[PDB]
């Protein structure tokens, strides 16, 4: 069996720019690889096939290269439909493997997200559940990592989080974190944190509340 | 006009079986292989094995072989994924692709598979106001949670749809049988409480239509 | 199925008939670079007959091996002298040698 590497996982660019793509294969493949793009939402297509063919449709912007166990994928002066997800796979020997993929996303500046916290609602706690609610928004780049608090202690069961596509208007990203607990468990605890590390700062933003202060 | 008509969306419990379909127009699946692959949310594809209906000669990823059969009725121009003793690892989209080596590369249009024991469950909405503190900035943030329901989708707007600008609605996370969703809206602290914001909450599935106005809480007040 | 043991079929039951490189010559039968993937009877600048030009299949693991079994029952009116590979596993070899030799 023939694994396909494929780097980078992620590639953050610009309309007008060129960028490559690269795939390698765990054994040699024989020039056997082709290349998909999927658009968010689509279903895959067929970009390239046999290393360098552009498939039907495909716009010369488009080349392949490669050959034995390494090939590559350019992009020649980015347009704003490119942007999406790249796929290699060889058709060598069974199975037919596809590479871990590439998301290409928009470049912009770095920025720092908004972070917002919420007890858990009235109406909630009437129904006998407890939610604390953080939203870390307008973030960039994508990568970031949440940690809750419990008076002091890291609290890891009951998180559940959520991310956003790269926003359409402004190319940022955003993440919700909701703890959920009991409403017995919730009135043991005294202080509720959220805790956002991300890499416009290794200090980490913390907003937190304390459930009998007010 | 090649065409490549897979089946529809489907909802089963773990343990049990489904088989998708994926029937052919435009060409005769006998000239090609005819693949399955597997996506989960927004994860890479998955090549699970390809059958030449030509031949019956089926392949398939050492990683599925025990999980799925792929088989094809050349005398109905369909593929057929067979998965058996379901868990909630199979939820996910699968797609059905005709093609060898050369340009002739079809796609269908994907089957989403849920693997889930829940019933339909209407979602609980619950207000997220800003407590003082967060209220004395240049803007405020504000939110909805949507918790508790089944199955997808669950739609949110804010404001009848006329507060769409600064507005967040994440992706449903399937969490013990039950979604969950939450969707934030930053305003002009001059906006709120003076003004009112709700967001408005539709659950299909289960005839659910929920308007909640956000209200200052319990220690976050002006208006 | 095993390339080198490929080659070593190609060279001695094919190579006196066919070329498999790219830009290689027609012969008695004609260039098989890009053949995988390939319809019967496309190689340009190859005058085939009308059985092989019109058997409407593309060639891959499963065609070559029942061609390369037995190639007039497979494509009747053949022009292709040969009465073919009967064991499975030399079929298999030399065939993984196409694939790698005609797309390389
Ligand atoms: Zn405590």
């Amino acid at each position: 069996d023939i694994q396909m590497t494929q780097s980078p996982a992620s590639l953050s660019a610009s309309v007008g720019e060129t960028v490559t793509i690269t795939c390698r294969a765990s054994g040699n493949i024989h020039n056997y690889l082709a290349w998909y793009q999927q658009k968010q939402g689509k279903s895959p297509q067929l970009l390239v096939y046999n290393a360098k063919t552009l498939a039907d449709g495909v716009p010369s912007r488009f080349s392949g290269s490669g050959s034995g166990t390494q090939y590559s994928l350019k992009i020649n002066s980015l347009q704003p439909e490119d942007f999406g997800s790249y796929y290699c796979q060889h058709f060598w020997s069974t199975p037919w493997t596809f590479g871990g993929g590439t998301k290409l996303e928009i470049k912009r500046a770095d920025a720092a997200p908004t972070v917002s916290i919420f007890p858990p609602s009235s109406e909630q706690l009437t129904s006998g559940g407890a939610s604390v609610v953080c939203f870390l928004n307008n973030f960039y780049p994508k990568d970031i990592n949440v940690k809750w608090k419990i008076d002091g202690s890291e609290r890891q069961n009951g998180v559940l989080n959520s991310w956003t596509d790269q926003d359409s208007k402004d190319s940022t990203y955003s993440m919700s974190s909701t703890l959920t607990l009991t409403k017995d468990e919730y009135e043991r605890h005294n202080s509720y944190t959220c805790e956002a590390t991300h890499k416009t700062s290794t200090s980490p933003i913390v907003k937190s509340f304390n459930r009998n202060e007010c | 006009e090649v065409q490549l008509q897979q089946s529809g969306a489907e909802l089963v419990k773990p343990g049990a079986s489904v088989k998708l379909s994926c029937t052919a127009s435009g060409f005769n699946i006998k000239d090609t292989y005819m693949h399955w692959v597997k996506q989960r949310p927004e994860k890479g594809l998955e090549w699970i094995g390809r059958i030449d209906p030509a031949s019956g000669n089926t392949k398939y990823d050492p990683k599925f072989q025990d999980k799925a059969t792929i088989t094809a009725d050349t005398s109905s121009n369909t593929a057929y994924l067979q998965l058996s003793s379901l868990t909630s690892e199979d939820t996910a989209v699968y797609y059905c692709a005709g093609y060898d080596y050369g340009n002739f590369d079809y796609w269908g249009q994907g089957t989403t598979l849920t693997v889930s024991s829940a019933e339909t469950t209407p979602p609980s909405v619950y207000p997220l106001a800003p407590g003082t503190a967060a209220l004395k900035s240049s803007m405020v943030t504000l939110g909805c949670l949507v918790k508790g329901y089944f199955p997808e989708p669950v739609t949110v707007t804010w404001n009848s749809g006329s507060l769409s600008s600064g507005v967040h609605t994440f992706p449903a996370v399937l969490q013990s049988d039950l979604y969950t969703l939450t969707s934030s809206v930053t305003v002009p602290s001059s906006t709120w409480p003076s003004q009112t914001v709700t967001c408005n909450v539709a659950h299909p599935a289960s005839s659910t239509k929920v308007d909640k106005k956000i209200v200052p809480r319990n220690c976050g007040g002006d208006c | 199925g095993d390339v080198e043991k490929g080659k070593k079929i190609f060279v001695q039951k094919c190579a006196q008939c066919h070329t498999v490189e790219k830009g290689g010559k027609h012969k008695t039968g004609p260039n098989l670079h890009g053949l995988f993937g390939r319809k019967t009877g496309q190689a340009p600048g190859f005058t085939y007959t009308d059985a092989n030009k019109n058997k409407g299949i593309t060639w891959k693991e499963e065609t070559l091996m029942e061609y390369l079994e037995n190639p007039k029952k497979y494509i009747p009116g053949t022009k292709m002298i040969f009465a073919g590979i009967k064991k499975k596993t030399e079929r298999e070899d030399l065939i993984a040698y196409l694939k790698k030799a005609t797309n390389e």
